[PDB]
């Protein structure tokens, strides 16, 4: 459970040259997102379906897949740093560009697919 | 801080018979004496029930046991104003609530610093117990037979201050309170018409 | 029943119904608006309604059981979250007050269940705001207290123990 | 495919059979055709205020639509007072 | 309270030629259907009177409490008695809210 | 705040030549009104202020004064006793004398400004 895991040390371990120039923003973006996407379950099930906006529907289905493909990955499967920052990027491209609020216009118009 | 689960008041309730608990809401509210009348028990009621009956040659008991009805059922219709509003209640729980209202500040709240309320006799505490159970009751009729309940309320507006008044009629005029029961019976019909 | 998993599990409780609370007061809160524009274009309608149907009637007013004997001729829809209806179908006086006649009927009915909905909502954040709220809260703090006072009596026992 | 009925006064809710209602004409035989009229799946029943006056614990009941109408007498004000009392508890202000 | 209370010894003191065959099967049937109906009348007390099904559970559980269980300290029910009554209560479910029982016994009793 | 709190002696300090005669009926009725005038503020919270009839308007509008005016008085403010229970009348004053029913009528008339 990433929400409430943490590293305290992570900044000093990722980056360019260490990781990628975007392993920090699409952490940020990814767990916003999450927390987002959460929160959207949570009132399609308080409220009804008929509450959720169009964008509200995309983050529940974000948290979903994120649980599922994400997270979810097998005790015997090892991504590399490439792979796993490549299917933060699949599932982020879920997103409209206007959500993508913790991602940089340079960074995002890089490698958004 | 008032918890009745601490060792001195359970071991206590463990070998007496009678509990009255007092009450700091009621203190703050200005209900004297402020004991509980929901949490409070008395384990003598039922034999007292039948001395009481017996030597004063009346349904007492019943009388009692109504009250204390009422009383039950009000604390059950304010968990529901509390959660749908006072006028969502039917007529019939209306009125129970009126007649609840009564006996709580008509017959439980005493002034021990007033020279008639201080005391009340056995006889004293019967006539003014089948005054306010007779106003519900001839009431309760009268909602069975079509009347509307604030219509049944706005026209009997001073025989029911005379009721809430009863606490301080002397022991030697005793028939004032007696009294009240024929002026409900009248006014109530008189509405009805 | 005071045990520290009972204690981690009432504290989510609170923080799920509290949540819930604010969302069913929300909920409330966007019907009440949108029954504000209703319930108005239904007062309107009955204004003028009454006066146009009453008119036509008094002007009736003023062989008719023989030309009275011998034309016989609702689609669901949401509003937000609430089920409402759509409704479609001196004697000339009388054709002309029709249309108007079922546009009072729909419109009066979706108030009166726009209405119904406001009321429980509002019964719903009633009951967790008067009572499962405060239930939680309760029992939280119970809990609390006692598994600190059972600690302190443990630690005074073992003190006592060490020096046997 | 819903009916329409309608309750009230001879000399009101007549022409209204023109247009195949159910024109009907006490307390208890208004309950009484309002409730068979709910039965037999209505979609609206028109009713006179002065007939409303009488059932108002029926009507509060299905709150088929319901919908009070003048007579050729006028209103007691009663549809406007309906409105105006669900205003007051839905929204907490005139 | 029956919910919350027990025997251990039950199953092997009841039955045909103990006391009926119906014992174990409506036993079963009452408790569940308690249960639930005494879940329901909380759930109404909190959320209102007005599903349909539910209904009939809430007004079981009270009919259960005020004549099944509320007898009074001096009334002697034969088992006979107390069976017949239990299946009274039980006749005010649907048929098919009777899970507990298979069919042979339903169509009996 | 008043309504929590008391003076269990207050009786052996107050009226004729202790301090005046019109102490403890005031009191009495400053209290009955502010914890009625709290109530119907409270009303207006939970039912909105159409749930309210005038005089529960009434009572509400005095016990904003009586909190503004008469609770509130400085942390240099020096009040006589004189000057305490004169203001007191003035807030009586806003109530109808029907309404002032904790007081006989031989001190209303005497003192109600």
């Amino acid at each position: 459970d990433v929400l409430p895991s943490l590293s305290r040390l992570k900044d000093k371990g990722t980056g360019a040259g260490k990781t990628r120039e975007d392993h920090a923003a699409t952490m940020n973006q990814l767990f916003a997102a999450y927390a987002q996407g959460k929160q959207a379950k949570e009132l399609a099930v308080v409220l009804g379906e008929s509450a959720l906006s169009d964008i509200d529907k995309i983050y529940a289905k974000f948290a979903e897949r994120f649980e599922n493909e994400y997270v979810n990955q097998g005790f015997y499967t090892n991504r590399t740093i490439t792979e796993t920052l490549d299917l933060g990027w699949e599932l982020l491209a879920m997103l409209p560009r206007t959500e993508l609020k913790r991602i940089k216009d340079d960074l995002l118009d890089k490698y958004l697919p | 801080g008032g918890d009745i689960s601490e060792p001195v008041t359970q071991n206590t309730l463990r070998v007496v018979k009678v509990f009255w608990g007092l009450d700091s809401s009621l203190a703050q509210k200005r209900h004297f004496p402020s004991i509980n009348w929901i949490q409070s028990y008395s384990l003598y009621s039922t034999e007292v029930g039948r001395y009481m009956d017996q030597i004063l040659q009346q349904d007492w008991s019943d009388m009692v046991t109504e009250g204390m009805r009422i009383l039950q059922e009000e604390e059950q219709l304010n968990e529901i104003v509390r959660l749908v509003g006072i006028d969502s209640l039917s007529d019939n729980d209306r009125l129970t609530l009126e007649v609840a209202k009564s006996i709580r500040e008509d017959y439980l709240q005493q002034n021990a610093f007033d020279d008639v309320d201080t005391f009340t006799s056995r006889e004293k505490q019967f006539n003014m117990l089948k005054v306010i159970l007779t106003f519900g009751k001839e009431a309760r009729k009268a909602l069975s037979l079509g009347a509307y309940f604030n219509e049944i309320m706005e026209g009997t507006v001073a025989v029911r201050e005379r009721i809430s008044r009863s606490k301080y009629i002397p022991e030697e005029e005793l028939a004032k309170i007696s009294s009240i029961n024929e002026e409900i019976k009248e006014t109530i019909q008189l509405i009805v018409s | 029943n005071p045990t520290r998993m009972e204690l981690t599990r009432l504290k989510k409780q609170l923080t799920t119904a509290t949540r819930g609370h604010k969302l069913l007061k929300d909920k409330q809160d966007e019907l009440m608006r949108q029954f504000i524009l209703l319930i108005r274009k239904n007062n309107e309608l009955r204004q003028a309604i009454e006066k146009e149907t009453q008119t036509a009637m008094k002007d009736f007013v003023l062989f008719i059981d023989e030309l009275l004997a011998l034309e016989n001729v609702v689609v669901e829809k949401n509003i937000m979250s609430v089920k409402v209806p759509l409704m479609n179908f001196s004697i000339d006086g009388f054709t002309q007050l029709l249309p108007k006649l079922l546009k009072l009927a729909e419109v009066e009915k979706t108030c009166q269940l726009m209405a119904e909905e406001i009321e429980k909502t509002r019964r719903r954040v009633n009951a967790l705001e008067y009572m499962t709220i405060p239930q939680l809260e309760e029992t939280i703090y119970y809990i609390k207290m006692k598994l600190e006072e059972n600690e302190r009596a443990e630690v005074t026992r073992l003190i006592k123990v060490k020096n046997m | 495919t819903y009916k329409i009925g309608v309750v009230g006064d001879k000399d009101s809710v007549s022409p209204f059979r023109l247009f195949g209602f159910d024109v009907q004409h006490t307390k208890t035989e208004i309950r009484k055709t309002i409730d068979e009229m709910a039965k037999n799946e209505y979609g609206v029943i028109y009713i006179t205020e002065q007939c409303a006056n009488l059932v108002p614990e029926t009507i509060e009941r299905y709150k088929p639509a319901i919908i009070l109408i003048p007579s050729h007498q006028g209103t007691l004000g009663i549809g406007l007072e309906e409105i105006q009392n669900s205003v007051e508890k839905a929204v907490g202000q005139n």
